[PDB]
């Protein structure tokens, strides 16, 4: 054991940790090519499964994977992040969704909802869903994970059960066992290495530059949107080159020449919109409540001079 | 939480919410001392407030805690090394000539606490508080606690650490 | 009586469930402090001291 | 500056108080020998050292 | 007890009636219904065992005789017989098919922590109550299964000192074991019915139809517009048993598992050993320890199997981290070229097409457990039967191991979509 | 020897540390002894 | 899940193999 | 004739169905007829019941 | 210090009436003043419902069952519509049958092979030509 | 009005918070906080000892019992006078014998008397 400055428990972000782990899976070693053979089945029996369950009931993946059900019921701890954080409607509208299925489903199963709501939901695409998912889990993270400390314990219910008194917790934790003090160095991290690998382009090392790497990168777009619906364009479109290399040459703030004007001044548009955070604004308020005690409960009209 | 520290003590106080001031007194006299804690509080935790110095001091003779020891050393240690105002280090030195005919070096009293561990603190607890006698005062609204004010068995087992939890843990 | 059951049970629910819902824009400056500083859970008292801290 | 885990601190306090039960534990077994002597007699002159 | 926070709700008689007037229950289907069937189920064996138990004298050597007289002279003796058999295995597929619905639906979180370790308790009771009726039956398959219980208690002694009298005495159906085991039927099946309704007091705090919240906020009040529903999906399950019984079951039958209580202890002090066959609902444990013939091993695994089954929150759930605990599997083979590994959190059930299938392959391993007694003769020889030795590996495998419940795959396939989606789109 | 001792709860008057805490307070510890400074002038630098 | 016919053991209950015991019920109706 | 502090309906479509108005049998000159006519469907359910339990 | 909390801190309690007959000379108290003590589940036994709810701008229509159908929408497109279609395809197999026909098939063939082979295994332990 | 009480009478409500976990954010609530609603039962047992006391100026010595007699006031000016005077005339008689001499004689003697026509009549 070796000391050094103190920290907090939780020195680890998890999506951080769960984009790291998902590279690697996928892109090195022989589970790399497993799981890169095994692609199609999990794209029709994973991905496209629950998006058509979700689409059958109206919602989108938000609603499975935003927050969990198990989190929009009995979950006092999301419940006090999200009265401590949140405004209503973000839970208040995945619960009226839910509602408004399950109002029909309840009286008369097998439910099917209509095209005017199945276009709705699709509407929605992918992309967002894992802007607002990214940002939850960073916000939860740093604002309350990194603040809380385990502490070894019984069991938090008084069960008059032997069998259920004698519980231990933190015995065979490997945090726990692992770490005997706040200011014990860390073991066994990812690297920074292969931290810097992760954010590289999750298709292949083929370099954009070049016309050959342009051909592989657009065919295997190609393939993961054929094989994706609704998660990144819809089906019946088609997904545009140009505009991501103009994002991905102004993002590395390379020579941006080839491009004409109009589109770059486009991709600009979107580049400063898609990350605007929304803000109110007095446009249209609605009349004030101010009670008053109604007529039988006022003195009646007329007085004299009471002398 | 009140456990999230090293301080048995302080995780007990910040358990009871109207339990105000406590301090720890130590009055050592020529052929005499006293050692002791002042509580104020609230009268529904009286109980709590007779009980609950004792409990911790028997506690210290069964079993203590290095972190226990390692904050009391620093904290002492930090005392040691605080005393700047001259009005108190004369009045501290002439004490100290009074009771020892000698001035007893800062030097020295480190490395005689420094020396202590969890095996000296445990023997010298058991001679000074295992299972001894008390001085009790109450001075305030005695309401809930008049039934059982005589020197009882309450009040004899009290010094036996866990065996005389049965008072404190009910309140 | 396999008939009947259905109709107090199933025709109840359906009969239930056939309500009308209307969602409102509530602009008149007044703050959701009820939201922010609400909420009661019977299970606190195993929670309390043990969890999330 | 010794920031010990509350996990440690725990399972110490634990440790201890396992160590006095198991230390009173030998009480309990005396009582049950000196009630139960004809059947300890019994089992060890039946199974220990049999006729 | 300064351990003791206290009890969720105090059991008194007006609070109990003012939470039952104004309970309410959401809108739910027959297969959230099994908890409900088996109060009624409960209750009615409570009833038909009082029944019983006015004509039962404890004497080993005048039951069956006095089960003659008493069916004969009586008209409701063997009718109230009947009722406590058929409620006995009532209770045997309603407690299974409900703990399976709550495996299925992963109640495995701290909110569903305190409905657990009570039902399991109450399962094990359950079990311990059968097990002293059927010693009680007086056959020889009463005196087998006691032997059985006898020769399992011993174990944990290790066969030194005869610290089973109390209960057992010598191991065999005498009048002292009897009065004792009769007694204490009685007395732990009432305890039953109180241990049964602490937890099913424990139930409104997560109560759901399916796994799927359905975001409304009306429900219907208990006592009429769900107790009508609860009685007649009772009527229905009746119907369905009463109709399969009938075309499964003809009378007269070639041969049956139940020819082995034929033997009356004392009168027939000769056993035939071939026919050896206990109830369907004892079947697997049999089966078990017919396939392992290690005393210590198939003792270990009996021991084993409601051992797992208690601490399932504890193997798999939150553990009120928020899926930052870190587990330590081997399965992943240093995949992602790391040894602890982040719990999962994306484990939903409707549409979860592994998890489907991982569930009713361990539902269908079950039943194939429960489907037929190895023959114990020449079982081992002929080098048995495969498909049980996998079905039981596969049960230890899934209720015990983590791998297959909250699987990491899904959870890294998941982030892979989601980066090259937002890679794509910016 | 310090473990058995710690175990009975008895005092073991032939540790090295039991002389230094049970030490009469009116006379030096037997083999220690600090160093003799002085004060300096306080100097400031920005 | 499907017991054979031809080994004597009626519907997978095995100990009767050694005695006719179909005739009345399965193998021709009395 | 709803509150004033309430504006005008947000765009979220908050049914699917028309059950308020389709489940209707328009009934309204005549109703403790149809309640008696729900006691009576009652009463046999419950009459059935009383028997077993009888 | 003659003060609540010694003049350090904010107490917060309060005088709960329950052990309280009269409020002034022989005027009792109501019946219910125990229940406004918010929060406590020993004042009411609906606090046992504690589901989290907010919601500002919501109206909604109920109507009486007795101005409504008694079996409203039951046979609606008739036998074929309503029950193959609705029931079978839409509930039962759409919600079951896709869930569990594949292991379920799986585990009932290996369970007739395996059994089929612990049979032959039997019928040459028994027959020898 | 809009106010609690709606304008008209004051109300007297509180919030107990026994309910809910955190004072702020991850900050719990001492769980000797609900012991601060006075004179309820469910806050503590000690509150059915139920004693009208109420007194000032009041100062109480108690000496603890290993500093006392373990058998104090026993055999004093003989064990004579002692135990007979004391005990047995200024208690048993002073309080039992002298309360129902008089009754329990005067019962047993139309006992007595019953009893000796009783059984007359059965030797007759
Ligand atoms: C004897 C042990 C049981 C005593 C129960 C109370 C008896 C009456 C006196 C009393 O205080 O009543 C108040 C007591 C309520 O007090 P409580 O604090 O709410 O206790 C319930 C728990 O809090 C409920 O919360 P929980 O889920 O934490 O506890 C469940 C269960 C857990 O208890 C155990 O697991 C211990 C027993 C099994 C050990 C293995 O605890 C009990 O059943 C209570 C044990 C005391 O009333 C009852 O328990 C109901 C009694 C009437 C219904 C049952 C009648 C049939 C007879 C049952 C006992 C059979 C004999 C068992 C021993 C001999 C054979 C082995
Ligand atoms: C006893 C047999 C009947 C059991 C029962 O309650 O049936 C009612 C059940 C109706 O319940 P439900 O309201 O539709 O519940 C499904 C929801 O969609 C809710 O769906 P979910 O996503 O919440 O979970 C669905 C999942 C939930 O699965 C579980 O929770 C599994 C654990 C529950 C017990 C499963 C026992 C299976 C083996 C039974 C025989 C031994 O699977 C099922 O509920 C499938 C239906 C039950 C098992 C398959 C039918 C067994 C029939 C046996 C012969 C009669 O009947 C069916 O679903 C009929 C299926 C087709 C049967 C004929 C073809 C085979
Ligand atoms: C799983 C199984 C699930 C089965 C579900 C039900 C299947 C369909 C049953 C027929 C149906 O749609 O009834 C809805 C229908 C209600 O119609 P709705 O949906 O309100 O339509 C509004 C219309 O404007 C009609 O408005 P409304 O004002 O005319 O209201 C109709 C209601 C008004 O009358 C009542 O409410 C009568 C109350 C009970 C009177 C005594 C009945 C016995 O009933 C009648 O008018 C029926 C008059 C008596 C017909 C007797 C036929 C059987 C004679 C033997 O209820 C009835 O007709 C009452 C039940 C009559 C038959 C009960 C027994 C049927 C089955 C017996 C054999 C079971 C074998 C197994
Ligand atoms: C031999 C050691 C006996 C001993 O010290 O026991 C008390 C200690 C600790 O118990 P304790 O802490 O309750 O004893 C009081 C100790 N003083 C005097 C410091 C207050 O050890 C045990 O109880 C454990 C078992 C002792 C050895 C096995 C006995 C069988
Ligand atoms: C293992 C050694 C077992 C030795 C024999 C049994 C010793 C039981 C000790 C015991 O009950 O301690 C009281 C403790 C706490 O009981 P308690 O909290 O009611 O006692 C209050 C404390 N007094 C009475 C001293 C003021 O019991 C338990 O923790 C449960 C039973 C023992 C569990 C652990 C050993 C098994
Ligand atoms: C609760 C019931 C406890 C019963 C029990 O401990 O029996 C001891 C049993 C009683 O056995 P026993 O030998 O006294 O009697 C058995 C019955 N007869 C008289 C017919 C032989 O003894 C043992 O287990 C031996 C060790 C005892 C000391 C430990
Ligand atoms: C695939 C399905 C095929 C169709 C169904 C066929 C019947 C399958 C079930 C069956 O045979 O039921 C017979 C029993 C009937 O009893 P029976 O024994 O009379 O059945 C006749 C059996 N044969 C064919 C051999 C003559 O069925 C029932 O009782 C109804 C269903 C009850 C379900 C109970 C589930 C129990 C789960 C236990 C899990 C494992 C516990 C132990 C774990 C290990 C411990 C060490
Ligand atoms: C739900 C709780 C109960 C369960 C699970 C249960 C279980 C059983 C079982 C499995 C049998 C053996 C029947 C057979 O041969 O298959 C049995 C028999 C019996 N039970 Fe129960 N029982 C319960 C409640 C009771 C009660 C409350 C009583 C007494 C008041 C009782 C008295 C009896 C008697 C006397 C018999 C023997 C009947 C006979 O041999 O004719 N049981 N019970
Ligand atoms: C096998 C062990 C058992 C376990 C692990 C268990 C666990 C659970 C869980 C987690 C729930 C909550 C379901 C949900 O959240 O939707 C529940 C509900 C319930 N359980 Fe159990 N249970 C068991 C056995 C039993 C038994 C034997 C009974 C009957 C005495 C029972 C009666 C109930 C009741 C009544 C409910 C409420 C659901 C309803 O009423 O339909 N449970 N159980």
């Amino acid at each position: 054991r070796v000391i050094g400055a103190p920290s907090k428990w939780y020195n680890e972000n998890r999506t951080e940790w769960f984009k790291v782990a998902q590279h690697n899976a996928f892109n090195t070693g022989f589970s790399g090519v497993i799981l890169r053979a095994l692609e199609p089945l999990l794209a029709k029996f994973i991905y496209r499964w629950r998006l058509d369950i979700a689409h059958q009931r109206g919602l989108t993946l938000e609603d499975s994977l935003l927050f969990m059900d198990r989190e929009l019921r009995r979950c006092y701890f999301f419940e006090t992040v999200a009265r401590q954080n949140l405004h209503p409607y973000t839970v208040l509208f995945m619960k009226k969704r839910r509602a408004r299925y399950y109002k029909v489903e309840r009286g008369l199963r097998g439910f099917y909802v209509p095209d005017w709501v199945r276009k709705e939901a699709e509407e929605r695409q992918l992309s967002e869903t894992v802007d607002n998912i990214f940002n939850w889990e960073n916000f939860v993270y740093r604002e309350y994970m990194s603040d809380m400390t385990p502490i070894g314990r019984w069991t938090s219910l008084s069960k008059i059960t032997p069998l259920d008194m004698f519980q231990y917790y933190g015995l065979f934790r490997n945090e726990a066992w692992d770490r005997f003090f706040y200011n014990e160095a860390f073991y066994e991290s990812y690297s920074e290495k292969e931290k810097q690998e992760a954010n590289g382009n999750p298709f292949g090392k083929f370099n954009l530059q070049t016309a050959d790497g342009r051909a592989q990168f657009e065919k295997e777009v190609n393939t993961f949107i054929e094989r994706y619906p609704f998660a990144v364009t819809k089906p019946g479109q088609k997904f545009d080159f140009t505009r991501f290399y103009a994002l991905e040459d102004l993002a590395n703030k390379r020579d941006t020449s080839k491009y004409d004007p109009a589109l770059l001044e486009s991709v600009k548009n979107e580049l400063k919109q898609s990350a605007a955070l929304p803000a109110d604004n007095g446009a249209n308020k609605t009349k004030k409540s101010k009670p008053i005690l109604p007529d039988w409960l006022q003195p009646k009209f007329g007085k004299a001079f009471q002398a | 939480t009140s456990d999230r520290q090293y301080s048995l003590i302080h995780k007990e106080l910040g358990n009871l919410p109207d339990v105000t001031i406590h301090k720890t007194h130590y009055l050592p006299y020529s052929d005499t001392g006293l050692f002791g804690s002042y509580f104020y509080g609230n009268e529904i935790f009286g109980n709590q407030m007779l009980f609950l110095s004792q409990m911790i001091l028997s506690e210290y003779a069964s079993y203590i805690n290095q972190a226990e020891i390692y904050r009391a050393r620093a904290k002492y240690f930090n005392e040691l090394l605080a005393e700047q105002n001259s009005a108190d280090i004369a009045s501290s030195i002439a004490t100290q000539v009074t009771y020892l005919n000698r001035r007893v070096p800062r030097s020295e009293v480190a490395k005689r606490i420094s020396s202590l561990d969890s095996g000296l603190i445990n023997r010298a607890a058991t001679r000074w508080f295992w299972d001894k006698e008390l001085a009790i005062v109450t001075w305030g609204p005695s309401h809930g606690l008049i039934a059982g004010s005589h020197y009882n068995r309450s009040i004899k087992r009290s010094t036996l650490g866990w065996y005389g939890n049965t008072h404190y843990y009910i309140v | 009586i396999l008939p009947f059951k259905y109709f107090k049970t199933k025709a109840y629910y359906r009969n239930l469930l056939s309500l009308r819902w209307e969602m409102y824009a509530v602009r008149d400056g007044v703050y959701y402090n009820h939201f922010k500083y609400g909420g009661y859970n019977s299970r606190a008292y195993q929670f309390r001291g043990y969890f999330w801290a | 500056m010794y920031l010990p885990t509350f996990y440690k601190l725990f399972h110490e306090t634990n440790a201890f108080r396992l160590k006095r039960y198991v230390g009173y534990g030998p009480l309990l077994l005396t009582w049950s020998i000196w009630t139960l002597y004809p059947a300890l007699y019994n089992m060890i002159y039946s199974d220990f050292i049999p006729p | 007890m300064e351990w003791n926070k206290g009890t969720y709700m105090s059991t008194s008689i007006k609070k109990i009636v003012q939470y039952f007037s104004v309970m309410t229950v959401s809108f739910h289907d027959i297969n959230s219904l099994f908890g409900f069937f088996t109060f009624l189920t409960i209750a009615s064996q409570l009833v038909s065992g009082t029944m019983l138990a006015f004509s039962l004298v404890p004497e080993p050597m005048l039951i069956p005789m006095v089960r003659e007289e008493e069916d004969v002279e009586d008209l409701y003796t063997d009718d109230f017989f009947w009722l406590h058999e058929r409620g006995v295995d009532m209770l045997f597929i309603f407690s299974y098919f409900h703990l399976f619905r709550k495996i299925y639906l992963n109640n495995f979180e701290y909110e569903q922590e305190a409905a657990w370790k009570s039902g399991v308790f109450t399962f094990l009771l359950f079990q311990v109550v059968v097990f002293l009726g059927l010693v009680l039956c007086c056959t020889h398959l009463s005196d087998i299964t006691l032997a059985i219980a006898a020769n399992l208690y011993d174990t944990f002694f290790a066969g030194k000192g005869k610290f089973y009298w109390w209960i057992f005495t010598s191991k065999e159906l005498n009048t002292d074991t009897i009065i004792r085991l009769a007694y204490l039927h009685y007395v732990l099946a009432f305890f039953l019915a109180y241990l049964g309704l602490i937890h099913g007091v424990d139930m409104h705090y997560d109560w759901k139809n399916e796994s799927s919240m359905d975001g409304l906020e009306t429900e219907m009040i208990w006592f009429d517009e769900a107790l009508s529903n609860e009685l007649g999906a009772m009527i229905e399950i009746i119907l369905i048993v009463m109709i399969v019984c009938f075309f499964m079951y003809p009378e007269p039958e070639a041969l049956s598992y139940e020819f082995f209580m034929w033997g009356d202890i004392g009168f027939i002090n000769d056993v035939r050993f071939l026919s050896v066959a206990p109830h369907w609902y004892f079947r697997p444990f049999m089966a078990w320890l017919t396939v392992c013939p290690f005393h210590k091993i198939g003792l270990f695994g009996l021991i084993y199997y409601f051992f797992i089954l208690f601490y399932q929150p504890v193997i798999h759930g939150t553990n009120e981290q928020n899926n930052y605990t870190k587990r330590n599997v081997a399965f992943v083979s240093f995949f992602i070229n790391r040894s602890d590994i982040m719990t999962p959190k994306y484990h939903s059930v409707e549409d979860n097409l592994l998890h489907q299938i991982t569930f009713w392959l361990f539902l269908c391993s079950a039943l194939y457990v429960t489907s037929y007694l190895p023959y114990g003769r020449f079982y081992n020889r002929i080098n048995g039967n495969y498909g049980t030795l996998w079905s039981f590996m596969y049960i230890f495998f899934y209720l015990g191991n983590s791998f297959l419940r909250r699987p990491l795959i899904t959870e890294l396939y998941l982030f892979n979509a989601f980066v090259k989606s937002k890679f794509l789109k910016k | 020897r310090k473990a058995f001792y710690d175990f009975i709860y008895k005092d073991d008057k032939s540790a090295e540390t039991y002389k230094v805490t049970t030490a009469d307070p009116r006379t030096p510890v037997q083999g220690f002894r600090g160093q003799t400074a002085e004060d300096v002038a306080a100097k400031y630098e920005v | 899940f499907i017991y054979r016919d031809d080994i004597g053991a009626f519907w997978g209950i095995k100990g009767y193999e050694e005695l006719v015991t179909e005739v009345g019920t399965h193998k021709g109706h009395n | 004739s709803r509150p004033g502090n309430f504006g005008d309906h947000i765009d979220f479509k908050v049914n699917i169905d028309n059950w308020f108005d389709e489940n209707r049998v328009h009934n309204e000159h005549e109703t403790d007829i149809r309640r008696t006519q729900i006691y009576t469907l009652n009463a046999i359910y419950y009459g059935g019941l009383l028997s077993f339990a009888r | 210090m003659n003060v609540t909390g010694a003049g350090l801190t904010h107490v917060k309690d309060f005088h709960s009436d329950e052990m309280r007959v009269f409020r002034g000379g022989l005027r009792h108290i109501a019946d219910k003043q125990g229940n406004l003590i918010y929060g406590s589940v020993n004042s009411s036994v609906r606090y046992y419902h504690d589901k989290m709810s907010y919601e500002r701008g919501f109206i909604q229509h109920s109507r009486s069952p007795s101005n409504q159908f008694i079996n409203f929408h039951f046979m609606l497109g008739g036998f074929r519509t309503y029950v193959l279609e609705r029931f079978f395809k839409q509930v039962w197999y759409r919600r079951n049958i896709r869930t569990f026909w594949f292991p379920v098939l799986i585990s009932y063939t290996s369970g007739c092979i395996t059994m089929r082979m612990y049979d032959n295994n039997c019928y040459d332990y028994f027959y020898f030509s």
